[PDB]
């Protein structure tokens, strides 16, 4: 009878002021639950069935697991806020052949971007005017690799952190 | 109250508008160019168009080459018009206008020869100073100035031949509103003292046949 | 009212500057290392400066009020006294810079630039036998085979300044050393006459920071 921990949206990985909501699901019975919350195995204040985050901060990053009254302790759910101006969210690490493939390079705050390049492996591999989501509708081999991306806010050149996408046979 | 330029300036393809070499617009023997250069091309859109004009007029001569692949993963774009040497010299001016589907609308670049009235360079060489006569390698000074405007090539020869180990500074402004530079040439103590003329070629529109050349020899 | 300036959309940009080349150089004057934040908005307009020396965090730095700009943005300036030794001995200046339209604090770094330092050679030279049919001859200091390019120039004659010349910024030779040259010009009857002029160097690499070579007919 173990809760569960979801995040909305789903990104595990969000950047400083994202927005983030932890939702406890307990026991599937009409029996109303009270919840509680641990954020790196202490308690938080919330006894919220959802858990909110306005604007996150890197203190809010670790380990959060949720219980309800007809539950037993979640397994833990780990948050990571980064701090800088770009971050490449990708859904999942690993796809099969022929899974579609979309990422996303979140800015700080959704500050516009322009002049958006999607690096595979050092090298351009998708460039669009204005940020925009990446997508290979069929992924094949040739698609795994290191993912960054970076452009252009105000006159900044900015980049993100590197990320490992693996397509398996 | 003005226009502003607005935000969508900035995600689109840019453009960079060249003027011919110095030396180009200035010897007979040279075709003198007008370079048009566009960047961050998407393979989206990837379709450009170029207008180009003289002094308003539309000319159609200019040569496109095809896009190249960069390694960001944008293509670039060139198309160079070649210029008569006396249209860029009296001031005409050049108008590359570009049209791709990621603009809302084209880009205009123009560009023509600085203005004002052109002054014809002083062309001076002076001998190493006795006290670099210790060293290895010596000094060979040529002094230009009094030039206007600032587009000016300056050589080095000796014996026909063409001299590598040289170095001009930029222009500077002086006094009078003219501009000025050195070039030093490095050459061998040895073939400083073995007697070889050296030649200093400075290269501007208000000299003579566009061109002269000083001399400088040991005693 | 000004365009919108979509330069804002990244927050604030920091430009750190060394000292001038004469103050490092001369005790009598004070060198400082100059921090300036440019594009601050109107709606996030605190600026936090930290300064770090070797990054050992130091307080004795001098911050001016932030001033309004034409473009209808703020420009503040932070300005650090730097030690003539400190300077000369390669330690790294940092100015951090924080405000609420980054994500993160800005981190410049300044210093001498790294490599031995070379001793300037100065040479004059005077005017070109073509030249002397003028009524303005050039006198010419070449100061070449230095390294850094921080350097300072100046002439006198008979130990007063001479002020009717102009000095080419420093170039990159060939040798990875860096040359210029500095022009006096002088009324022609002044070099027949002739009297003595000085092309006075200064330069960390130079004995007492300083030399000084004349010029004579
Ligand atoms: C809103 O207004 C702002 C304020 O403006 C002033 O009024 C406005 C309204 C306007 O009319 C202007 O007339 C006037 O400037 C404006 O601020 C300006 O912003 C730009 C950047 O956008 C900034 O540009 C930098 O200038 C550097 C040189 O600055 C010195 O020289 C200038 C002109 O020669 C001076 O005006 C300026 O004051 C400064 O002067 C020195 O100041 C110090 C101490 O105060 C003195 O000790 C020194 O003696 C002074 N004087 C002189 C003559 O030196 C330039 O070096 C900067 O860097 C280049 O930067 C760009 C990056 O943008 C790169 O393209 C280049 O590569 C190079 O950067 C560096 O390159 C190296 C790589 O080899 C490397 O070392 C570095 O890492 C690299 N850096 C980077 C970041 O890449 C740069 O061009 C102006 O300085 C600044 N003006 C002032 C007064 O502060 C706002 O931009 C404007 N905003 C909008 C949105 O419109
Ligand atoms: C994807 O890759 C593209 C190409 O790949 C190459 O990148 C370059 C940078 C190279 O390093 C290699 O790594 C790669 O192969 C990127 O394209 C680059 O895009 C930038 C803009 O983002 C262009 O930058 C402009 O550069 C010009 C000067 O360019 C000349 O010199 C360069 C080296 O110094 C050289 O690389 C260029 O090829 C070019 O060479 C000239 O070519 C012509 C003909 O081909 C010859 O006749 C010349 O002799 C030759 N000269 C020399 C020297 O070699 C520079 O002038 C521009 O600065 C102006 O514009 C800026 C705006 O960006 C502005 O901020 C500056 O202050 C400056 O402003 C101008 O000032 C004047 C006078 O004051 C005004 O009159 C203007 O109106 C004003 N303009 C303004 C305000 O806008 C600018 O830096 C770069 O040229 C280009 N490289 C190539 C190659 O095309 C691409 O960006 C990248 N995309 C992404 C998404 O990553
Ligand atoms: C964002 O800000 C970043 C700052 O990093 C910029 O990204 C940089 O962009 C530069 C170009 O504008 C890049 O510099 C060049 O990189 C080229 C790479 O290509 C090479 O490929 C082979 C591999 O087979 C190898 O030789 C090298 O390892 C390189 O990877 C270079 O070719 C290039 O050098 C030029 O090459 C020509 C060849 O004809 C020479 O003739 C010429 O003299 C010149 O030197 C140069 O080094 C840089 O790679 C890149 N940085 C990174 C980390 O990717 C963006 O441009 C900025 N703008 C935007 C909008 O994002
Ligand atoms: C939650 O526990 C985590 C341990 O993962 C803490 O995360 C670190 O926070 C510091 C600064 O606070 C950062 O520099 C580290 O990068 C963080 N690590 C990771 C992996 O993100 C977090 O701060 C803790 N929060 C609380 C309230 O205890």
């Amino acid at each position: 009878p173990k809760a569960v921990v979801f995040l909305e949206p789903q990104w595990y990985r969000v950047l400083e002021k994202d927005s983030v909501t932890l939702k406890c699901q307990g026991a599937y019975s009409p029996e109303d639950q009270s919840t509680q919350w641990f954020h790196n195995e202490s308690l938080i204040s919330s006894q919220a069935s959802s858990y909110f985050i306005d604007a996150a901060t890197v203190d809010d990053s670790g380990e959060y697991r949720c219980q309800t009254q007809l539950s037993t302790l979640s397994d833990p759910v780990q948050l990571e806020v980064h701090i800088g101006w770009l971050l490449l969210q990708a859904p999942r690490w690993v796809f099969k052949e022929e899974d579609p493939i979309h990422l996303r390079c979140h800015s700080w705050k959704n500050t516009a971007l322009h002049k958006v390049t999607y690096l595979q492996n050092g090298k351009g591999r998708k460039y669009f005017h204005h940020n925009s989501d990446f997508y290979i509708p069929k992924a094949t081999l040739k698609d795994s690799g290191s993912y960054f991306c970076r452009g252009l806010v105000g006159s900044k050149n900015v980049s993100s952190e590197t990320v490992q996408i693996t397509i398996t046979q | 109250c003005p226009p502003c330029p607005a935000p969508e300036l900035l995600g689109g393809p840019s453009v960079f508008l060249f003027p011919p070499k110095p030396k180009d617009t200035l010897m007979i023997s040279r075709t003198p160019e007008v370079t048009c250069v566009v960047v961050d091309v998407s393979h989206e859109d990837p379709e450009v168009k170029f207008n180009w004009y003289v002094d308003g007029v539309e000319v159609h001569n200019a040569k496109t080459k095809p896009r190249e692949e960069q390694y960001n993963s944008t293509y670039r774009v060139v198309s160079v018009l070649t210029v008569l040497h006396q249209d860029w010299l009296n001031g005409k001016e050049y108008k590359c206008k570009v049209s791709n589907k990621a603009l809302p609308a084209p880009i205009e670049k123009t560009i023509s020869k600085a203005k004002g009235q052109p002054r014809e360079p002083q062309v001076y060489t002076l001998p190493p100073s006795r006290d670099e006569l210790t060293k290895n390698q010596v000094s060979l000074t040529c002094l230009v100035k009094g030039f206007y405007p600032s587009d000016i090539a300056v050589e080095w020869e000796s014996n026909g031949q063409p001299e590598n180990n040289y170095k001009t500074t930029p222009p500077v402004l002086d006094s009078d509103g003219s501009f000025f530079l050195y070039s030093k040439l490095t050459v061998d103590k040895s073939r400083w003292q073995q007697g070889n003329v050296f030649s200093c070629s400075v290269m501007h529109e208000a000299l003579h046949n566009h061109y002269t050349q000083k001399s400088l020899s040991l005693s």
